[PDB]
C-alpha cells in the first residue's frame, strides 16, 4: 500500500461564462432605411418582427435571470472586519481594495483588464460616434442599423459587491451562511472542518497551519502570474465576446448583400426603377434581410441556451464549493476539494 | 449630359437630408479631421457603411452621422392599479429627447422621480436602476436596486456562534417536466385541401 | 417557349417533336397557352 | 402561455400575404390563371413553410430546454426524495 | 441512424425542383438563356 507523508495545497482556476451581451434589433429600421413604402411592404410578412423582438427580449431577460441566480445567492451583504488577519492566510489579492476607484480585487482587476469588451451598453451622447472614433469603432456603425446593445441589470460594481459578500461569508462563517444565519468561526477551525470533511484528522492541520498558510499564499501569488502569463486563461470569455462581436458584424454586413437584386442600396432601386418594377426587388431585399435576421436570432437562441447551461453549471459550482464542501470528485477542481 | 443639377446651400450640425453626387442619406454633417486623398470622394468604415463624404463645391471633408435615435421602453404598473406610465429612452441622452427628467446610464428616464433610498428591484430598468410604484401620492419612483440587507459578521480569533434551536421549513421548487405535444398537418396547413397547391408543394421535397 | 430557350434550341435533343398547325382569331391568340380558358381552349384545343 | 402563444402566432401567420395579392388561396385560384397563379402560390407556400420551419426550430429549442429541466428534476427526485443529497442548495435552502 | 438519415436527406434534397423547370443544374443552364436561366438558378440556390 502507498500512503502519502506530505501534501501540497494548490489552487486551480476555473472560468465559466454566466451571461453575454444583450441584443435588441429593430426590424423596421434594419431591413428598411426609414422608407415608407419599404415599411408598408414589410407589414405583409406577418409577425416575424414581433417573433424576433420577443425572442430577443426573452434572451435579454434570461441573461439577467442567470446573473441573478449565479451571483445573488446570498441573502445579506457581509463585509470583512477591519482586522485583516485570518491566522496567517493572506486574502489581500482576493479581497476588494478600497484604495481603487472600483471596489474590485487585484485578481478581478487583472480579469477585467485581460478581457476587452466590444460594447458595454453605456450612454453614447453623440460624441464618441463621430470623429476619429468612427474610423476605429464598429459598435457605432452597428447601432446605426438598429443593432442596439442593452446593458445588464447588475452592473460591475454590484457583481463586485456580491463577490465580496460571498468571499466574506466564506472566510468568516464557513458553510453556515449558505444554509441559514451566518455564524462566526475562526478560519483555522474552518480549515480543520474542511480537512475532517475530506477525511483528514484536524491535528494534521493544527500542527502544520504555518506550512499550509505559506502554501496557500504562494498559490494565490502564483495565480496572478499564471493569469498574466498568457491571455488564453480567459479564453472562454474571450471567445464568447468575439463570437458576439462577430455575429453583430456579420449581421450589419449582410445589409450590403444584393440577394439577387440589382443593388443593395434601397434608394438606388427606388430612383432607378418604377414602383411596379421595383417592388419585385424590394421584396427580394426584404426576404434576404429577414432570412439573415432569422438566422442571427436562431444562432443567438442556441448560444443563449449554451450560456444558460453554463450558468446553471456555474451556480451549482458556487453552491457546492463556495457555500459548501462538495464531495464530488473533480467537481470543485482536481483533488480533494 | 444631364442638365443643370441646381445644388443648394450647405447646412451642418443639423438633422437634414444630404445628397453628394448621387449618394443620398439622412444624417448630420460635422467638420472632420480626416485626411482624405485628392481622388477619394466617399468615406466608409469597417462595417461597409458610409460615414463621411467630400463636398463637390469645396474639398473639405465632413463626417456623416445619422440623427439621434433609440428604443422607447415604457414602464407601467398593473392596469387595474394605476394609469400613469414612465418613458425610458435607452441609449439616448436627455438633452436629445426634445419636471422629473432623470438621466440613467442605461438611458434617459422620463416620468419617474429619483430617490436616494433603496428598495428591492420591482421593475428592472437597467444599469442597476429599478422602478417601483409607491405612495411617496402614488408615483413611479426610480431608485438604485439594493443587493441585500446590511450585515457584518463578528469574526474574531476565538469567537464562535452555535445555534441553540432550529426551525423546520418547507420550500417549494417548481420544475417543468413536459409540454404540449404539437402535431401540425403540413399539407393541410400550407394548402387548404387544394390539389394543385399540394402538387406544387410536393416539388419542395421532404420539408 | 415554355421551359426551353427560343435561341438555345440547336444544341439539344428531343424524343419526338409534334407540330400542331391551326389558325385562330387575332383576339384569341392569348388563349392558346397552358392553363388558359375560352372557346378555343375548351372546345377546340387545350394545352396541359 | 408560450405554447399557446406559439400556436396562435402559427395560426395567425396564415393571414400574411408574403407579397401575394391576397392571403386566401381560393381567391388566387379563382381570379388568376394557373400560369399566373403559380407565381403567387409559390410565394405563399414559401412563406408558410418558412413560418413552419421557424416554429419547428422554436419548438426544438423549447424541447431541449424541457429535456434539460426534466433531467434536472429527475436528479432532484433521485437525490432528495429517494435519498438524502449532501449537495448544498440542491434540495432547498438549508440542511436538507 | 439520425446522422446517416440527415446526410441522406441533405443529399436527396437536390432532387427537389423548388419551383424550377428541373432539379438538374446543367439542364437549366443548357435549355435557357442566361437572362432566362437566372430566375431558375435563383430559385435552385434559394432552395438548396
Amino acid at each position: 500500500i502507498a500512503i502519502p507523508t506530505n501534501f501540497t495545497i494548490s489552487v486551480t482556476t476555473e472560468i465559466l461564462p454566466v451571461s453575454m451581451t444583450k441584443t435588441s434589433v429593430d426590424c423596421t429600421m434594419y431591413i428598411c432605411g426609414d422608407s415608407t413604402e419599404c415599411s408598408n411592404l414589410l407589414l405583409q410578412y406577418g409577425s416575424f418582427c414581433t417573433q424576433l423582438k420577443r425572442a430577443l427580449t426573452g434572451i435579454a431577460v434570461e441573461q439577467d435571470k442567470n446573473t441573478q441566480e449565479v451571483f445573488a445567492q446570498v441573502k445579506q451583504i457581509y463585509k470583512t472586519p477591519p482586522i485583516k488577519y485570518f491566522g496567517g492566510f493572506n486574502f489581500s489579492q482576493i479581497l476588494p481594495d478600497p484604495s481603487k476607484p472600483s471596489k474590485r480585487s487585484p485578481i478581478e482587476d487583472l480579469l477585467f483588464n485581460k478581457v476587452t469588451l466590444a460594447d458595454a451598453g453605456f450612454i453614447k451622447q453623440y460624441g464618441d460616434c463621430l470623429g476619429d472614433i468612427a474610423a476605429r469603432d464598429l459598435i457605432c456603425a452597428q447601432k446605426f442599423n438598429g443593432l442596439t446593445v442593452l446593458p445588464p441589470l447588475l452592473t460591475d460594481e454590484m457583481i463586485a459587491q456580491y463577490t465580496s459578500a460571498l468571499l466574506a461569508g466564506t472566510i468568516t462563517s464557513g458553510w453556515t451562511f449558505g444554509a441559514g444565519p451566518a455564524l462566526q468561526i475562526p478560519f483555522p477551525m474552518q480549515m480543520a472542518y474542511r480537512f475532517n470533511g475530506i477525511g483528514v484528522t484536524q491535528n494534521v492541520l493544527y500542527e502544520n497551519q504555518k506550512l499550509i498558510a505559506n502554501q496557500f499564499n504562494s498559490a494565490i501569488g502564483k495565480i496572478q502570474d499564471s493569469l498574466s502569463s498568457t491571455p488564453s486563461a480567459l479564453g472562454k470569455l474571450q471567445d464568447v465576446v468575439n463570437h458576439n462581436a462577430q455575429a453583430l458584424n456579420t449581421l450589419v454586413k449582410q445589409l450590403s448583400s444584393k440577394f439577387g437584386a440589382i443593388s443593395s442600396v434601397l434608394n438606388d432601386i427606388l430612383s432607378r426603377l418604377d414602383p411596379p418594377e421595383a417592388e419585385v426587388q424590394i421584396d427580394r431585399l426584404i426576404t434576404g434581410r429577414l432570412q439573415s435576421l432569422q438566422t442571427y436570432v436562431t444562432q443567438q437562441l442556441i448560444r443563449a441556451a449554451e450560456i444558460r447551461a453554463s450558468a446553471n453549471l456555474a451556480a451549482t459550482k458556487m453552491s457546492e464549493c463556495v457555500l459548501g464542501q462538495s464531495k464530488r470528485v473533480d467537481f470543485c477542481g482536481k483533488g480533494y476539494h | 449630359v444631364c442638365g443643370p443639377k441646381k445644388s443648394t446651400n450647405l447646412v451642418k450640425n443639423k438633422c437634414v437630408n444630404f445628397n453628394f453626387n448621387g449618394l443620398t442619406g439622412t444624417g448630420v454633417l460635422t467638420e472632420s479631421n480626416k485626411k482624405f486623398l485628392p481622388f477619394q470622394q466617399f468615406g466608409r468604415d469597417i462595417a461597409d457603411t458610409t460615414d463621411a463624404v467630400r463636398d463637390p463645391q469645396t474639398l473639405e471633408i465632413l463626417d456623416i452621422t445619422p440623427c439621434s435615435f433609440g428604443g422607447v421602453s415604457v414602464i407601467t404598473p398593473g392596469t387595474n392599479t394605476s394609469n400613469q406610465v414612465a418613458v425610458l429612452y435607452q441609449g439616448v441622452n436627455c438633452t436629445e429627447v426634445p419636471s422629473n427628467v432623470f438621466q440613467t446610464r442605461a438611458g434617459c428616464l422620463i416620468g419617474a422621480e429619483y430617490v436616494n433610498n433603496s428598495y428591492e428591484c420591482d421593475i428592472p430598468i437597467g444599469a442597476g436602476i429599478c422602478a417601483s410604484y409607491q405612495t411617496q401620492s402614488q408615483s413611479i419612483i426610480a431608485y438604485t436596486m439594493s443587493l441585500g440587507a446590511e450585515n457584518s459578521v463578528a469574526y474574531s480569533n476565538n469567537s464562535i456562534a452555535i445555534p441553540t434551536n432550529f426551525t423546520i421549513s418547507v420550500t417549494t421548487e417548481i420544475l417543468p417536466v413536459s409540454m404540449t405535444k404539437t402535431s401540425v398537418d403540413c399539407t393541410m396547413y400550407i394548402c387548404g385541401d387544394s390539389t394543385e397547391c399540394s402538387n406544387l408543394l410536393l416539388q419542395y421535397g421532404s420539408f | 417557349c415554355y421551359g426551353v430557350s427560343p435561341t438555345k434550341l440547336n444544341d439539344l435533343c428531343f424524343t419526338n417533336v409534334y407540330a400542331d398547325s391551326f389558325v385562330i382569331r387575332g383576339n384569341e391568340v392569348s388563349q392558346i397557352a397552358p392553363g388558359q380558358t375560352g372557346n378555343i381552349a375548351d372546345y377546340n384545343y387545350k394545352l396541359p
